[PDB]
């Protein structure tokens, strides 16, 4: 705020100027974190296919290993019951 | 009209006659002010007010507990000999003080002055709190998915993870809070270190320390510490 | 009756065990935001307030200090306090710490009491230098010296040379010797500037060694 | 005169100027950030097994933060008044007490 | 200071690289006595508080007998135990001991 | 460049604008000076230190009119023109003895963004380097003097022109409080206004870039006044109503004893009418015609015996203007208040005494509080002119 | 946070050092392309090497003594954690 | 100069804590009894259990 | 481009509340999606670590398989 008019009239050319740039700055960033988010899904969801894939072997090593000792013939007993 | 109002006035009669900027006198609002809000759990208790008629000298016992930890709680007596009508203190003794903070009370009460003592024993006991606050979330958020195990008396935290290539892999990280006492400055203050070994051999301790002041910096200690335990504990995940 | 004295009495006992921490929180409410909704004749504040007390201790005067008080005011369309009044001098930046707290946006006591901490470790550092200055005066290691509000600058004589000390904190940071004697050498004025910068609690002991060694 | 004092007056406002100082701190961060990503993508590739830069062994003594926790931990089992010994002697008389 | 016939380029160029490596010298100079400070603070610390305990002024057969203070008062809480354990179950006594243990954990 | 002036110049300035300084300053200053000026310029005087000393106490025993000493040392003793150092001399003490005829402005300096710059001001280096960035366009001579009751340490600053002699322009005055960044100087809008107060930002800087920005617009007398008002102290931001809180004497030590403690005593207090029974209108009782005249003495000098006849308030201002905008039904309404006189919050204190203006509905502003302080106020909040 | 829409990270990291009074060791300044050296600043201060030797014995000291105090078993047959 | 004053205070702070470890250094075999303690604590604790 | 002064400033004034309404719906909508790409991805990792425990769980049970054998003494012949 000022009292003098040649003030007021300056200080309005100059918020009318920051308000554009400042719209330009805004559509700049939102089309920077729309290209972020995006980045980070395909990263999160190719860690998770990885991940369950390292699983699904897991799983088939548990398995080779059950079998192994049932061709051994020795008793068995499992943790989870234990 | 003309009334007469002191402490043990009611609140609204007081307020009825307000007129100037000067403090409220209604002495229980100021005692619960000073209570709940400016230091909780702090049980103040002036044990009694003893008087000495021929040389005007006060004796006051103020016997001070400190709450925050509901399971032992370290207590402290104050003695303190002051003059009657001109606000002098002679000296001050400790009457006693709990044995589970004799150490690290012994450096800071070897100073002269009550005030810095009292401060820095609060503030050590809101930052033990505060440590032990952020081993139970970090505990609580990495518990049954790698086996942890806590030592160095509260001091360190150790966490062990199984990581499979095609062989048996080790990753152990060790996370480790220190609260020293000064005995530069008079208030307790705390330091963080990290240390990881990938299977028996030590990575190397400057990159580690920049990474850890980094993310510490740039994320705060509580997203920080969460952040750290992610990228050495599951590289794999992040990796893709 | 006479107990309402005697639990007044403790009341303010109490409240003095309290004011011997140093840093406490008062009631305060200006006259002017009072109003009556004239539904009951109840009178309810328009605007909060709050009140610091911040109370420093000295160790050579065995007195308490002039407290220093600083109130915050509630905004209307925000729940967020504002630095209304305060009585810290100027050279100590109140606004600055505030806004530095929390980026802003104080809203708990938690947060408060943190801008309040901050300010009164400052009001100690101002203290502990003028009263090692005091004590070196009063052991006569060195001569009058000027101290300004935060005894920053100084100048004193230790025997006849003019030697003067800029600290930022208990630190000393600079030194100098502003006296020529006529046996005096470049390569000794560096010598002894370069040792009497250190910490500030030692240099009681340092004067006495430094000076020790020239008049024998 | 009035030249000199113009310029002058221009030389100050523009090397105090705000944009100035922001730019020199977004410079600064920006820099920090690099090199911050570069040592976590280091890091990652050495724990990975691929790409090593070193890291896998120490070589700095420079900083050993080891021996305050040893200390402190020497210092808490030594306590005269909260060492092992005293607690367990404390639980004597406690179970004395207890069973009189 | 930034870095800059080969006469003065070479010696100053050099001379730079010794000076800036003096100062980091110095500041890491800092990092080592601060840390030693605060270790002296602490060692002094329980030193003072065994010497002030002691009354004696040494500490040599302190050192030498602590582990048999341990032993002795082990094998004997060894009995006390036993002879609660065959006089009653001593849940209470058990819980007390369960707590006092738990504290001295925290502390 | 041997531009700058020692203190033995001579500048042709009038005998008769000499003569009118020395006329407003005491007789007994007067002897005081005239033994120091000979001992360190001499003069024309055809004696010794205790010949001269010895004349001009004889002057004081015969109790001679100040017109005929003044005429001695201005056409007896140094006939032939005043020295440069023998002016300031003057000039400063006639600041002394005359502080409330010259006016001051604040101007606060500033680092980096936000940051406020707090001046530390070494007697001996702000000289050279002052002279040095003045010399290289204009003759330059400056003087400095510290304060007998004051920490602020004055300078003032003369330029002089050639158009022989040399012509001296019109002494421009900056005062540097010890540890402050506010910064007090004169009021001048020449050539040479613009000049002294750029160079003075550069050399107090020696490091980093410093601008000055103008506090306020309307200046203030009494240079006493502007230091409680604007200067390091416990009553800036605390004035007005908030006086009581700048001198803590309400409030006793901890260590001091609880009887004599406020809350066993209380205070005594008049129920204010919350319903407007102001407008109309019985004789008060001397007891309540006391209480209310305390009433008005605590909202303008914030307690009943006042920090400080009783209507003069701390500092005194001549101008301060207001403008009070509120929203009423999505609309906004401005009210400007322009005040002027001598002591503003003084005539309004007498005021309230008459029963002209209600004491309840009077805001903080109105009362003093964040005095000379003139800006618009919204929801409550005081913002200052820009 | 910094390029984005919507500096939370800093502001907590700020109010969490002001609260706990942390310290981070700080890294040595940006040297500007300099390689900080090791085997010539040791040499620079032999104080280094003597201390780093001192304190590799002290460490070596505790551990015969806190081993023979066995004081783990003790206290992890009195209390478990997990 | 700076340097020279650093390295020897951080000399006498190294004969400090060498002075303190010249003190604590001891020869003990009581690690098996500590054991053979500690297996016995193991079945009180066992009997307390069942107790 | 107006030639009464009067409507240049109407004009003004309206420009720039336009531009502000006009700034605020973009965050209004900028925000909205931003909380959706939030729940997406937190909804995505919430079954990855769950996932991450399921794989923990089975290599402590293909630990305790591998230190089966040993304990038993029977040779293993490796994939």
């Amino acid at each position: 705020r000022e009292s003098s008019k040649a003030a007021i009239l300056a200080c309005a050319a100059e918020y009318i100027q920051k308000l554009k740039e400042t719209d330009e700055a805004n559509i700049e960033k939102w089309t920077l974190q729309k290209l972020l988010s995006e980045q980070n899904a395909s990263q999160l969801a190719s860690a998770n296919e990885k991940l369950q894939e390292e699983l699904g072997n897991a799983y088939k090593e548990i398995e080779y290993m059950k079998r192994v000792l049932r061709k051994e013939g020795i008793e068995y007993e499992d943790m989870h019951t234990h | 009209r003309v009334e007469r109002i002191n402490g043990l006035t009611n609140l609204q009669k007081e307020l009825v006659t307000k007129y100037d900027t000067l403090p409220l006198l209604n002495m229980n609002l100021r005692l619960s002010y000073l209570r709940d809000h400016t230091y909780p759990h702090l049980q103040v208790s002036v044990q009694s007010r003893d008087r000495v008629h021929n040389d005007g000298i006060e004796v006051l016992v103020v016997n001070y507990k400190f709450c925050r930890n509901t399971m032992n709680p370290f207590e402290i007596q104050f003695k303190m000999f002051y003059k009657f009508e001109d606000s002098t203190l002679l000296k001050w003794e400790i009457l006693r003080i709990s044995t589970n903070v004799r150490l690290k009370a012994k450096q800071l009460l070897a100073t002269r002055n009550f005030q810095k003592c009292l401060l820095s024993l609060y503030e050590f006991d809101k930052i033990k709190s505060k440590k032990t606050g952020i081993f139970q979330n970090l505990i609580n958020l990495l518990k049954r998915k790698t086996r942890c195990y806590l030592m160095n008396n509260s001091d360190s935290l150790i966490v062990e993870r199984v990581i499979r290539e095609g062989r048996l892999t080790t990753i152990k990280l060790q996370i480790n809070f220190i609260i020293t006492m000064p005995g530069n400055c008079f208030l307790p203050m705390s330091k963080i270190s990290i240390a990881l070994w990938k299977g028996g051999e030590r990575f190397n301790q400057i990159d580690l320390d920049e990474i850890c002041y980094g993310l510490i910096k740039e994320y705060g200690v509580k997203t920080g510490l969460k952040e750290i335990c992610n990228v050495c504990l599951f590289p794999d995940m992040y990796a893709r | 009756s006479t107990s309402d004295r005697s639990e007044l009495e403790d009341y303010i006992v109490l409240e003095n065990v309290y004011r011997m921490f140093g840093i406490t929180f008062f009631p305060l409410v200006d006259p002017i935001d009072l109003k009556i909704k004239d539904a009951s004749g109840e009178i309810f504040v328009d605007r909060e307030m709050l009140g610091i007390r911040l109370e420093v201790f000295s160790e050579r005067t065995s007195q308490f200090e002039k407290p220093h008080y600083v109130l915050l005011k509630k905004r209307i369309k925000s729940n967020s306090w504002f630095l209304f009044k305060h009585t810290i001098p100027s050279f100590i930046d109140v606004q600055g710490i505030f806004d530095d707290t929390n980026g802003g946006l104080v809203i708990s006591h938690d947060d408060a009491y943190l801008f309040a901490k901050r300010v009164f470790l400052q009001l100690v550092e101002v203290q502990k230098r003028r009263q090692i200055f005091k004590d070196l005066e009063a052991k006569k290691i060195i001569h009058d010296l000027d101290l300004d509000l935060e005894s920053s600058m100084v100048s004193f004589f230790v025997k006849d040379i003019k030697v003067e000390l800029f600290v930022k904190q208990n630190e000393i940071v600079s030194c100098s010797i502003l006296d020529d004697i006529h046996d005096f050498s470049q390569n000794n004025k560096s010598k002894w500037e370069i040792a009497l910068l250190g910490s500030l609690d030692d240099l009681e002991l340092k004067l006495n060694h430094s000076f020790a060694t020239i008049f024998k | 005169n009035q030249q000199i004092i113009s310029v002058r007056n221009e030389i100050q406002e523009l090397k105090a100027g705000k944009d100035w100082h922001d730019l020199q701190n977004e410079q600064a961060k920006l820099n920090d950030k690099v090199k911050l990503n570069k040592r976590l993508n280091d890091l990652t590739s050495t724990l990975l097994g691929k790409y090593e830069g070193s890291q896998d062994s120490e070589d700095d003594s420079i900083r050993d933060d080891s021996n305050i926790l040893d200390i402190a931990h020497f210092v808490d089992l030594m306590d005269p008044y909260n060492g092992l010994l005293k607690k367990i002697n404390k639980i004597n008389e406690n179970l004395s007490n207890e069973l009189q | 200071l930034p870095q800059m016939d080969l006469k003065v380029l070479s010696e100053y160029s050099n001379l730079r690289k010794d000076l800036i490596l003096k100062c980091q010298a110095l500041q890491i100079g800092e990092s080592k006595l601060s840390d030693i400070l605060s270790q002296t603070n602490s060692i002094n610390s329980l030193t003072t508080s065994i010497k002030e305990a002691s009354e004696d002024d040494d500490i040599s057969e302190y050192f030498a007998t602590y582990n048999g203070k341990l032993v002795v008062a082990l094998e004997e809480m060894k009995l006390l135990l036993e002879e609660a354990v065959k006089t009653f179950g001593n849940s209470p006594e058990k819980r007390e001991k369960i707590k006092k243990i738990l504290s001295e954990l925290k502390k | 460049n041997e531009l700058r002036l020692e203190d033995n110049y001579v500048p042709t300035s009038d005998t008769l604008v000499v003569f009118k300084q020395l006329m407003k300053l005491p007789v007994t200053v007067l002897y005081d000076l005239t033994l120091s000026w000979f001992a360190k310029f001499g003069g024309s005087f055809d004696g010794d230190i205790y010949l001269l000393t010895e004349t001009l106490d004889l002057l004081i025993e015969k109790g001679v009119r100040r017109n005929v000493i003044v005429n001695r040392i201005l056409y007896v003793y140094w006939p032939d023109g005043l020295n440069v150092f023998q002016l300031a001399e003057i000039d400063c003490h006639l600041m002394i003895s005359k502080p409330e005829k010259f006016k001051w402005l604040p101007s606060k300096a500033l680092r980096g963004d936000g940051k406020p710059y707090v001046v530390k001001l070494q007697p001996a280096k702000f000289i050279e380097n002052l002279q040095t960035d003045l010399a290289k366009i204009y003759h330059c001579h400056v003087y400095m003097f510290k304060h007998p009751s004051l920490p602020v340490l004055i300078t003032r600053i003369q330029l002089f022109d050639s158009n022989k002699p040399l012509i001296s322009r019109r002494p421009y005055y900056v005062a540097f409080p010890l540890n402050s960044p506010i910064i007090f100087h004169s009021v001048d809008k020449d050539i040479y206004a613009r000049l002294v107060l750029q160079s003075i930002s550069r050399t107090i800087s020696e490091r980093e870039t410093i601008i000055f920005k103008p506090v306020q617009k309307i200046p203030v007398k009494s240079i006493h006044n502007i230091m409680t008002l604007l200067g390091p102290s416990r009553f800036a931001e605390s004035m007005g109503p908030w006086e009581c809180y700048a001198s803590a004497n309400f409030e006793r030590s901890p260590l001091h004893d609880y009887k004599k403690h406020q809350g066993l005593t209380g205070k005594k207090v008049m129920v204010r009418e919350f319903d407007d029974s102001f407008l109309n209108d019985g004789k008060e009782e001397p007891e309540i015609r006391r209480l209310r005249l305390e009433k008005n003495m605590i909202k303008f000098k914030g307690s009943a015996n006042g920090v400080m006849s009783r209507y003069s308030s701390l500092v005194p201002i001549e101008k301060v203007g207001f403008t009070l905008k509120n929203e009423i039904n999505s609309r906004i309404i401005t009210i400007k208040l322009k005040f002027n006189g001598n002591d503003i919050f003084g005539g309004l204190h007498e005021l309230c005494d008459k029963n002209l203006i209600n004491i309840d509905k009077v805001p903080g502003w109105l009362a003093g509080e964040n005095g000379s302080f003139s800006g618009t106020i919204m929801n409550g909040d005081f913002q200052r002119e820009q | 946070y910094t390029y984005g829409l919507e500096p939370d990270g800093p502001v907590t990291f700020r109010n969490d050092s002001h609260e706990l009074n942390l310290m981070l060791n700080d890294p040595i300044k940006s040297t500007a392309d300099v390689r900080l050296d090791k085997e010539e600043v040791l040499s620079l201060l032999p104080s280094l090497k003597e201390y780093t030797k001192k304190s590799k014995e002290l460490k070596e000291t505790m551990g015969q003594m806190i081993s023979d105090s066995h004081e783990e078993e003790i206290k992890e047959v009195f209390v478990p954690h997990h | 100069q700076r340097l020279q004053i650093l390295d020897d205070a951080i000399q006498e702070k190294t004969s400090e804590l060498a002075e303190f470890e010249n003190m604590v250094r001891s020869p003990s075999a009581g690690d098996n009894a500590i054991p053979g303690l500690l297996q016995i604590i193991q079945s009180y604790i066992n009997l307390l259990e069942e107790n």
